[PDB]
Formats: structure tokens, C-alpha cells, sequence
């Protein structure tokens, strides 16, 4: 289990926890082989200074990176930018 | 409010395809919920088994198809 | 074009129009090879005797036949028993 908890805290699969404070979109975990997904997520900053970040938008490349789903700070799961109704289920 | 919320108490409408989604495999989360029975209705307030739901459109507890509407469960 | 008119007035890719007048599910297109797709369509009676015929449920099961879509005669257009919004772009 990888975490990423306050705005900046992540703890790796192995332990290893550590504080970054960024401010663009980063790539969280991503299938090595040419396709299989990929985690982004935006950790930018939500108060006054730089050392007051937020995590804001989630996003995942799944189904060999054809589909973008799009996890915005207050609900509002959006599935190749359109609003879906949720639950959601697929194939995959 | 609850302390062990799962995706699976929810409404009869899960109840209909009950092996279809259920992904078990996750942690349980703190939220609002109902108590250890009387499941979730269509809309607002979680009623009893008996007339809970007949989930298609889901239709309430007075409907006959020769299927009466009952607990959870179909008569088909 | 296939086109399914009227109740029960079926044209075929190749001209040859004819009437039917069912009560079931109907293949109506689907992929030879072992999945592809598959059309179906109910054609079932909506008057008051068995030759008053109408179109009721079109059923497209697509994507490796593990989505089904389902276009009910109100519009309430629901793939996989879950009702979507219109509309609904994905991959395939
Ligand atoms: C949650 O725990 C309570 C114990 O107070 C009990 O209702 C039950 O074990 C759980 N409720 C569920 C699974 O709905």
C-alpha cells in the first residue's frame, strides 16, 4: 500500500516515508511494460506560501491509457471529460 | 453514524444482481449508514426488508408481474 | 443499412423486405467469429392481438460481449443495469 496522505506525505510500498511539497502533475505509479496504467495526481499549493500544499486532482490512465478518469477535489468522478453517474461498472 | 461502512449493505438494487459488484477486498470507512438491518431504500430513509424495494425501474411493494413484490427476493 | 420499421417490417442489408410479427428476443445482427458484437431487439405486442406489433428494447452487446447496453422505448439508455448520461464517449 502506497499513500498519500495530508498534502504532503507519502509513504512508499516499502516503508519509507518522506515530505515533498510540489507544485505540478506527478507521475504516482505507472505500469513499466509499454501500456498497462498510469497515476497521476496534482499536489499543488491550496494556502498562502509554497509549504502549504493540497492534493487536488487524481487522474488515471487505465485501459491502455484510451481512458482518463479524472478525480476532482468535490465529487465529480468524469470519465473523458464528461460527468458520469455513479456507480460505474465495466469490463475492466 | 457508522464506523465499518461497506461498499456492500447497500441498497435491494444490489441485492438484485448480489454477485455482480461487491469487490471485496478494500477497508472499511466512517460514514452515515444504517443499522444491522432495514436496508436502504429507493430514496431517503432506509425502510425494513419487507417492503424495501423490487428493482428496470424499481418498483415499490404492491407490484405483481407472476411476480409479487417481496422481501429482498422475487417470487419468480 | 439494415433498418427495422413499423411493429414488424424488416429490410435487409441486401433490399428483400418482409414482415415478421414476433414475441421475443431476435438476433438481429452479431460477429461470426467468436465474440465481436450481437444485436438484439424485442418485438413484442403492444396492442390488443398478437399482430399488433411494436419495437420495444434494443440490446447491443459489445466489447468482447462484457458491456451491454440497453435502449429502453423512454429513452433511459443504462449499460450493465446502471442508468448513464447522455453523452458518453469511451474508447471503443
Ligand atoms: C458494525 O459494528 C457494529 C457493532 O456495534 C455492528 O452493527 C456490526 O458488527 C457492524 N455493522 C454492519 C456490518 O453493518
Amino acid at each position: 500500500t502506497c499513500a498519500l496522505e495530508g498534502g504532503s506525505h507519502i509513504t512508499t510500498f516499502d516503508g519509507k516515508t518522506y515530505t515533498f511539497h510540489g507544485d505540478c502533475y506527478y507521475v504516482l505509479a505507472k505500469g513499466d511494460h509499454n501500456d498497462s496504467y498510469a497515476l497521476l495526481g496534482e499536489l499543488a499549493p491550496c494556502g498562502s506560501t509554497d509549504k502549504q500544499t493540497c492534493l487536488k486532482t487524481v487522474v488515471l490512465l487505465a485501459d491502455k491509457k484510451k481512458n482518463a478518469v479524472v478525480f476532482k477535489s468535490d465529487g465529480s468522478v468524469l470519465l473523458n471529460q464528461l460527468q458520469v453517474n455513479l456507480p460505474h461498472v465495466t469490463a475492466s | 453514524f457508522l464506523y465499518n461502512l461497506t461498499t456492500c449493505q447497500q441498497t435491494c438494487r444490489s441485492l438484485s444482481e448480489a454477485d455482480s459488484h461487491c469487490l471485496e477486498g478494500f477497508a472499511p470507512v466512517d460514514g452515515c449508514g444504517c443499522p444491522d438491518h432495514t436496508f436502504l431504500d429507493e430514496k431517503g430513509r432506509c425502510v425494513p426488508l419487507a417492503k424495501c424495494s423490487c428493482y428496470g425501474l424499481y418498483l415499490e411493494a404492491g407490484d405483481v408481474v407472476r411476480c409479487v413484490c417481496r422481501d429482498g427476493r422475487l417470487h419468480c
